């Protein structure tokens, strides 16, 4: 385990920036706008 | 399967092995979260116990404020982790 | 020791750098670079288009700070995108679907 306490907590202070991106590609995946990519799972 | 599309599957599984135990079956309730922090990302833990931490990490990562953790907000904290471990990755040049 | 999920958060630090590495900013995914990552390890992710412009709008919108690279944050929200992906595949079974 780690050395130090907090640093969980200091690493996801902007988690809500990182889930508003994550969001964004995700859309863009889901729509087929980024065909070079999947738009879901497939065999 | 490449290790990488290995490991992404890994992600999936391991969110299930404690989302379905309580309440809504596709998130992480606070108990669901520090099992799966507790025993399968131990090297994260903090040196002392320390709750109050624990729930500002739960209230971090809920961005979407439900009170629970959904996959996409899981995504987020195993990447924030990612992050930190790439920065040792780099960070270190002999 | 590591569980399976320590050991896949590994496979996303070492994967990435495999191919950063191999041209220009060792720590970024240049062009060349994001493809070869992404043809070689997620060969199982690639879309009916496979031509160039359908790589470059894809790099485009990974390269979210427009520096024409991938920084390994930029890559963590695809490789989130990717997992999403087959935790709706995962969730559209019944609860005691049988597994291994
Ligand atoms: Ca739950
Ligand atoms: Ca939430
Ligand atoms: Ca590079
Ligand atoms: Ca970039």
């Amino acid at each position: 385990y780690r050395k130090l306490q907090r640093e969980l907590e200091d690493a996801t202070e902007t988690a809500d920036a990182m889930n508003r991106e994550v969001s964004s590609l995700k859309n863009k995946l889901r729509r087929g706008d980024l065909p070079f990519v999947v738009p879901r799972r497939m065999a | 399967a490449s290790p990488l599309e290995k490991a992404l599957d890994v992600m999936v599984s391991t969110f299930h092995k404690y989302s379905g135990k309580e309440g809504d079956k596709f998130k992480l309730n606070k108990s669901e979260l520090k099992e799966l922090l507790t025993r399968e990302l131990p090297s994260w833990l903090g040196k002392r116990t320390d709750e109050a931490a624990f729930q500002k990490l739960m209230s971090n990562l809920d961005s979407n404020r439900d009170n629970e953790v959904d996959f996409q907000e899981y995504c987020v904290f195993l990447s924030s982790i990612a992050m930190m471990s790439n920065e040792f990755f780099e960070g270190f040049p002999d």
